[PDB]
């Protein structure tokens, strides 16, 4: 299952 | 469908513990919340859990069991102010749709260290065509039934609190427009404690 | 009997040729089970291992969504970054992201990861404690502050320590007959000749899984390992791996040499003669 | 946080209106829901970023835009009696980062009606404590009463000597419908104010029950021996009886 | 930015037994950047039905990729792999040595 919270550099 | 909060109509006395359960179907859920909604108001986020376990910050305690896909909220120390309907939210990701449960209505019922059931009658500057029987000081365990005669109105109990006196009290009102109005009749539909002080 | 789940994301900028590329692969040890490729057709998160084909609509709908999110952030990062280093729009740059978890024999949490790379070299990484970030330059600092304010460490750690291991365990059980299999290398040695003096010895490890392996040359306890030839463990194409090592010796001093095959499918480290 | 206007709005089938919403958190993911007794919260439309907009569980009857990242205006082209509900606008960071927490706006209440007449404002009336309770519990309860008003859009409060009190107030949660049979049934609301006989029996302190009503605009056509239910503040007052 | 040259490996999935069905691989690795052009050769002519793996990378950020094609070998039918990458001043070709 993929992580649900990416954030931009 | 997706989320199920155990029971709509619920109740709980003072100083007690209130347990709210929630169950979700998407195994992939990763973020769980608990919201509190005071009648006529907006839901105020009151709890967030990101790992399965116990988060107990404040007077609230939240539990998360991913294996059983279950969510909890136990309110230690019940205050009447907690009287509100609790909404349970769950989601998968930052782009997933938040999912709420029908909400489970909670009710903190005050104890009256000293009950004093009674029905009083109060009039108003006559330019008003109506009289009102104020049924007050009931036992936390009394229920105000409905109105049988339509041309006669009812009101559902409400707790009133006095800060400086440390005295609260349950109450409800009855009122209407016609030559025949009895306060005995007013609450002739319920568990009126016998001790009714019916002065006139 | 340790196991792990890793997700690899590559994004490449296409100067003047539209949107960048976004490849996403998800493994469980040395086996892949999912993928996403902006270039592909479906444009959804696709299975790659048959035991992942058993999850339902809820799974794929969610996974597709999250990978498009991952794409979206990455799509942005390429532009952000280009600004940071004030590079020209004319050239192409690469971004890579990797995160996952490790579980022990008890299958419980053990490690958590999350590295970020730009143009082939670390840009920012999560420390082992899962609460701190390591920046590789002045630019990457900005990213560090930016993230220390959004609480990435907080959410990721929750993921890495919780849901990552929970789902890895789920896959392991589901890919029982595949992921928990441990294949022993079918070793053997070969001998070729260069001249009337020096021969070349080659040890062979084949059909082994996982890839973890250490083939070694040795001289009755010495280190014939400085002057030999190793080859990157290579996939066979059927879920197993292959690898070999070789040394030169004049047609003679060849019976006293040893090959030390080390793999978890072998009780005792193998030794050979020819 | 999340702000939205108007608070209350009454309408006529076919009228157009736009519910406003704003967020000062640099969130990317705004949404709109409507809450009804039988279904709880239900999404209507939702946007993850600027220029991005998409259908929800009930997008029929609503349009929506997202030119800026701070505003997300819900639009009703031609109002309908089923649009009668409470609307909550919410926002979420999205890909912006931060607490994956969603925050709701104060909400707006809307009552639609085929004929814009039943905009009945309230008739407030205060009732003085009883000689029985004043003599008994040594306390005085005053019951106020707003009646005949519609829609159920009112804010009632107690004002003693030029201040508002919350100490001993306890008005009904949500109002009743006087005729639990009617389509355009008017409502009635109740409230209580308890006090110590010593305070009530003091000739110089004044009690006022205030009821804010939300009706028609001052620029609304009208004409039937009766004023416009414009947002009024119908009150009732009472004085003590050292009696 | 960083540039790496692809380590090329051409082999078979099973013991090259003249006559039986088999698979010809061309495992390219440790390259960077990602853009790479790989092709399988049979007597100097591009093979069409060639599959490849989903781009992935290694702990050092290097990219690895595998290209395979089913085939039946013969003592005389030559197979090779042709890779092209910016690090390569000119496409590099690597034959198949049945020993390796």
């Amino acid at each position: 299952l993929l992580f649900g919270y990416p954030v931009a550099v | 469908k997706e989320v199920e909060q155990n029971s709509g109509p619920l109740s709980v006395p003072e100083g007690a513990i209130a347990s709210l359960n929630c169950t979700y179907s998407d195994r992939g859920s990763q973020s769980f919340f608990w919201y509190r909604q005071y009648s006529g108001k907006s839901p105020e986020l009151i709890m967030s859990i990101y790992s399965n376990g116990d988060k107990e910050d404040g007077r609230f305690t939240a539990q998360l069991n991913k294996a059983s896909q279950y969510v909890s909220l136990l309110i230690r120390d019940s205050q009447p102010s907690d009287s509100a309907t609790y909404l349970c939210a769950v989601t998968t990701d930052s782009w997933g749709k938040l999912q709420f449960g029908a909400g489970t209505q909670v009710v903190v019922t005050p104890d009256i260290q000293n009950p004093d059931p009674a029905v009083y009658q109060l009039r108003d500057s006559k330019s008003s065509d109506k009289s009102v029987c104020l049924f007050t000081d009931f036992d936390s365990q009394t229920n105000v039934s409905q109105s049988k005669d339509s041309d006669v109105y009812i009101t559902d109990k409400t707790v009133l609190d006095m800060r400086s006196m440390d005295f609260k009290s349950n109450s409800a009102v009855a009122w209407s427009n016609k030559s025949d109005f009895a306060c005995a009749n007013a609450f002739n539909n319920s568990i009126i404690p016998e001790d009714t002080f019916f002065p006139s | 009997g340790s196991h792990s789940m890793r997700y690899f994301f590559t994004s490449v900028s296409r100067p003047g040729r539209g949107e960048p590329r976004f490849i996403a692969v998800g493994y469980v040890d040395d086996t892949q089970f999912v993928r996403f490729d902006s270039d592909a057709a479906s444009q959804r998160m696709e299975p790659r291992a048959p035991w992942i084909e058993q999850e339902g609509p809820e799974y794929w709908d969610g996974e597709t969504r999250k990978v498009k999110a991952h794409s979206q952030t990455h799509r942005v990062d390429l532009g952000t970054l280009r600004g940071y280093y004030n590079q020209s729009e004319a050239g192409s740059h690469t971004v890579q992201r990797m995160y996952g978890c490790d579980v022990g024999s008890d299958w419980r949490f053990l490690r958590g990861y999350h590295q970020y790379a730009y143009d082939g070299k670390d840009y920012i990484a999560l420390k082992e404690d899962l609460r701190s970030w390591t920046a590789a330059d002045m630019a990457a600092q900005t990213t560090k502050h930016k993230w220390e304010a959004a609480h990435v460490a907080e959410q990721l750690r929750a993921y890495l320590e919780g849901t990552c291991v929970e789902w890895l365990r789920r896959y392991l059980e589901n890919g029982k007959e595949t992921l928990q299999r441990t294949d022993a290398p079918k070793t053997h040695m070969t001998h070729h000749a260069v001249s009337d003096h020096e021969a070349t010895l080659r040890c062979w490890a084949l059909s082994f899984y996982p890839a973890e392996i250490t083939l070694t040359w040795q001289a009755d306890g010495e280190d014939q390992t400085q002057d030999t030839e190793l080859v990157e463990t290579r996939p066979a194409g059927d879920g197993t791996f292959q690898k070999w090592a070789a040394v030169v010796v004049p047609s003679g001093q060849e019976q006293r040499y040893t090959c030390h095959v080390q793999h978890e499918g072998l009780p005792k480290p193998l030794t050979l003669r020819w | 946080g999340v702000t939205q206007t108007p608070k209350f709005q009454v309408l006529k089938t076919g009228q157009s209106m736009t519910l406003q919403c704003a967020q000062d958190m640099n969130h990317e993911y705004m949404s709109w829901y409507r809450q009804d007794p039988g279904m709880g919260l239900r999404l209507i439309h939702y946007s993850v970023g600027a220029g991005i907009t998409d259908q929800g569980e009930v997008p029929n009857g609503y349009n929506v835009s997202r030119s800026t990242t701070e505003d997300f205006p819900l639009r009703l082209l031609s109002a309908a009696p089923s649009q009668t509900s409470v609307y909550f606008c919410a926002s979420r960071p999205g890909l912006a980062g931060g607490r994956p927490e969603q925050y709701f706006g104060p909400g707006t209440r809307l009552t639609v009606t085929e004929d814009l007449k039943n905009v009945f404002p309230p008739e407030v009336a205060v009732f003085e404590p009883s000689e029985a309770e004043i003599s008994h519990t040594q306390k005085a309860t005053l019951v106020c009463l707003a009646t005949g008003f519609y829609p159920d859009h009112v804010e009632l409060s107690w004002w003693v000597n030029g201040k508002e009190v919350h100490s001993g107030v306890s008005t009904d949660p949500q109002p009743l419908k006087e005729q639990p049979a009617l389509n355009d049934s008017r409502y009635a609301l109740s409230s209580r104010l308890r006090v110590s006989a010593t305070f009530w029996q003091n000739p110089r302190n004044h009690f006022r029950c205030q009821v804010q009503f939300y009706g028609l605009s001052e620029n609304d056509e009208w004409a039937q021996d009766r004023a416009k239910p414009v947002t009024q503040i119908v009150s009732a007052e009472a004085w003590g009886r050292a009696d | 930015m960083i540039q790496r040259t692809p380590k090329i490996q051409v082999y078979s999935r099973h013991p090259a037994e003249n006559g039986k069905s088999n698979f010809l691989n061309c495992y390219v690795s440790g390259f960077h950047p990602s853009d790479i052009e790989v092709d399988l050769l049979k007597n100097g002519e591009r093979i069409e039905k060639v599959e490849h793996s989903d781009l992935s990378f290694s702990k050092d950020w290097s990219f690895y990729l595998l290209y395979y094609t089913e085939f039946t070998p013969t003592e005389k039918d030559e197979y090779a792999c042709r890779v092209n990458h910016v690090t390569l001043s000119q496409p590099k070709i690597v034959k198949w040595d049945r020993d390796m």
